[PDB]
């Protein structure tokens, strides 16, 4: 068992602040980087931010960037997001996920069931595809340079209501 | 196939009167009579006077020894060495004490000359030290070799004496000279002389005698050092 | 019995009239005010420079493996390095590193792919785990890549 | 390193509660612990620093009470037993 539970979650103000809290249990959760993502209630995934083994290195989606701060007590094995200045599009569910690898080739693999906090995307990937039984669909992201080409391309199948699953980690391979 | 020179000689036999103590432990103590129960030389005891010659010794529950031109370097202590295990080996060629429980080849001849050939080269080393040199007769050096938790912790004085044979009378006690943690077992050793087949050898007399549990009573003065002993 | 020295008094001779006299209440001690832990000053630091700031690493067929002992190893100046974009620590955790003690360290230095570096955990397979490098499933050690 | 406070000591292996004074006690250079015939711990000798420290255990004993009969009067001294005169 590798379950990263999940609190925090609730009815909030904008301006406010909110203490996420995540609890990873089952492995070393100091060596390990992880992130805090996001959801849009029917809107696809937008990672918040993300935090390294150590602690040391933090990174922030520049739409978040500036008024969370990530944080991470590996001695009580715990991680947090703590959210200022809180704004309406922040309304949204709250997943921490598990780096498999070191950045840049990030590779999320257990999420969080999922808090419901209440208060543009890079990858130009298609809004959506139709297939049929039985048939050979792909469907293509798309990106620049900098996302695509440098970095290994990781592929999450998120059910309705339900955690993200990797499916397609480094380009290539399945779990 | 050891030296062309291996003369028969019987393990003579001296007495060691009051030497071999050594402080049992880093304790600072004054003006104190302390009693404690731990490997010592016993008092007045026949400690075998080897005189070149160092024919393999045991090592049951640490050794005393006591040397009296630098012409000794160090020991070999070993088991079944032959390259199938690890051993101890102490060289001082000049001022240069080295530590090294390698996998040595060392041949049952460790030839020397300045030249070295004691062992052809050592292999799978777990511990190296370079620290600072350890080492009529004019200078006696008494060494105590123990083995405890794994740890092997030699105590060691070098003291200006005036002598020729035995080991002189009065007391000094063997301060603690470093602690190696080898971890390893250990049952056999040897020694080093500096004396490619007819070398000569060097007057140089070395006794060996054989801790063992005693109880003693030592006599710490006011400045912490042992002045006296009784077992 | 905790407000007047008297109280006390009249607490441990359990009566309330304390007769004229001289009474040992209970006892003191001054409490201490800190703790002072102190070791010698690091004088053998273990050189991993040697391993990891080498100019040539070693194939992973043929992975150099270097003793460390003798010697003492600040883990948290690696952990804390952010040249290092792995780290993960199997059988131990990395913040507890400093607290414990080994007989001996082994550095395994090798040279990989990156797609390839998932390869150096504990019951992974692949052809650098099987074929290259393999970990016991029961590793107590870390991966720096 | 804090002298002439009561502290809670641990010098490296050697734990111990005491008042950690400068001393003239001439340590053997290789010694670290000192220790009386009561075989406890009464010196010792700095890591870090080569300087020998006396542990004296911190000021410590009973509280005797002196009162005249509660019917004479309800005033109070107290007696801290053998130790100098530190908190009133
Ligand atoms: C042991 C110590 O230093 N404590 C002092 C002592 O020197 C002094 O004599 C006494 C008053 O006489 O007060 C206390
Ligand atoms: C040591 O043994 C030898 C040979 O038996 C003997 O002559 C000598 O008196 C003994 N000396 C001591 C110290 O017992
Ligand atoms: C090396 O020496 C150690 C000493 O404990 C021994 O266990 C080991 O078998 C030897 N071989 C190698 C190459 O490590
Ligand atoms: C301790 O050393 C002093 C010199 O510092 C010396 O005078 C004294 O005799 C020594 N101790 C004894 C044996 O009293
Ligand atoms: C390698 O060199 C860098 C140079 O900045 C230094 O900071 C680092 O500590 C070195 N690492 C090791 C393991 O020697
Ligand atoms: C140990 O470090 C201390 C503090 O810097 C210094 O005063 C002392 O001289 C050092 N001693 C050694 C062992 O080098």
């Amino acid at each position: 068992e590798v379950q990263v539970l999940e609190s925090g979650g609730g009815l909030v103000q904008p301006g406010g602040s909110l203490r996420l809290s995540c609890a990873a249990s089952g492995f070393t959760f100091s060596s390990y980087d992880m992130s805090w993502v996001r959801q849009a209630p029917g809107k696809g995934l937008e990672w918040v931010s993300g935090i390294s083994y150590s602690g040391g290195s933090t990174y922030y989606a520049d739409s978040v960037k500036g008024r969370f701060t990530i944080s991470r007590d590996n001695s009580k094995n715990t991680l947090y997001l703590q959210m200022n200045s809180l704004r309406a599009e922040d309304t949204a569910v709250y997943y921490c996920a598990r780096d498999v690898n070191f950045v840049p080739l990030v590779t999320f693999d257990y999420w969080g069931q999922g808090t419901l906090v209440t208060v543009q995307s890079v990858l130009t990937q298609p809004p959506s595809a139709s297939g049929t039984p039985g048939q050979r669909v792909t469907l293509s992201c798309t990106g620049s340079s900098s996302n695509i080409g440098s970095n290994s391309v990781t592929w999450y199948q998120q059910l309705p209501g339900t955690a993200p699953k990797l499916l397609i980690y480094d380009d290539n391979q399945r779990p | 196939v050891n030296l062309t020179t291996r003369t028969q000689l019987p393990p003579a036999y001296t007495n060691s009167f009051t030497r071999g103590v050594y402080y049992p432990d880093k304790v600072f103590r004054s003006s104190v009579l302390h009693s404690t129960q731990d490997l010592f030389l016993p008092f007045f005891s026949n400690v075998t006077w080897f005189h070149f010659d160092n024919p393999v010794l045991p090592f049951n529950d640490g050794v005393y020894f006591a040397s009296t031109s630098n012409i000794i370097r160090g020991w070999i202590f070993g088991t079944t060495l032959d390259s199938k295990t690890q051993s101890l080996l102490i060289v001082n060629n000049a001022t240069n004490v080295v530590i090294k429980v390698c996998e040595f080849q060392f041949c049952n001849d460790p030839f020397l000359g300045s030249e070295f050939r004691v062992y052809s080269s050592a292999n799978n080393c777990t511990f190296e030290y370079v620290s600072q040199p350890f080492l009529n007769f004019k200078n006696l050096r008494e060494f105590v070799f123990k083995n405890i938790d794994g740890y092997f912790k030699i105590y060691s004085k070098h003291t200006p004496i005036n002598l020729v044979r035995d080991l002189p009378q009065g007391f000094s006690a063997l301060e603690p000279l470093v602690d190696l943690p080898i971890g390893i077992n250990i049952t056999r050793f040897q020694t080093l002389l500096a004396l490619s087949s007819g070398w000569t050898a060097g007057a140089a007399a070395y006794y060996v005698g054989y801790l063992q549990p005693r109880t003693f009573l030592l006599k710490y003065n006011e400045n912490g050092t042992i002045t006296d002993a009784v077992d | 019995c905790a407000l007047d020295p008297l109280s006390e008094t009249k607490c441990t001779l359990k009566s309330f009239t304390v007769e004229k006299g001289i009474y040992q209440t209970s006892n003191f001690r001054v409490q201490p005010t800190e703790s002072i832990v102190r070791f010698p000053n690091i004088t053998n630091l273990c050189p991993f420079g040697e391993v990891f700031n080498a100019t040539r690493f070693a194939s992973v067929y043929a992975w150099n493996r270097k003793r460390i002992s003798n010697c003492v190893a600040d883990y948290s100046v690696l952990y804390n390095s952010a040249s290092f974009s792995t780290f993960k620590c199997y059988g131990v955790s990395p913040t507890k590193l400093n607290d414990l003690c080994f007989t001996n360290v082994y550095a395994d230095s090798f040279v990989i792919r990156g797609d390839e570096v998932r390869q150096i955990a504990p019951g992974q397979t692949g052809k650098i785990a099987d074929y290259n490098y393999k970990l016991p499933d029961d590793f107590t050690g870390c991966v720096i890549a | 390193l804090v002298k002439n406070k009561c502290v809670n000591f641990n010098f490296n292996g050697l734990t111990g509660t005491g008042v950690l004074t400068e001393s003239n006690k001439k340590f053997l250079p290789f010694q670290q612990f000192g220790r009386d015939i009561a075989d406890t711990t009464d010196a010792v000798r700095d890591p870090q620093t080569l300087e020998i420290l006396d542990i004296t255990p911190c000021s410590f004993g009973g509280v005797s009470v002196i009162t005249p009969g509660t019917n004479t009067s309800n005033q109070v001294a107290v007696l801290y037993q053998d130790v100098n005169c530190t908190e009133v």
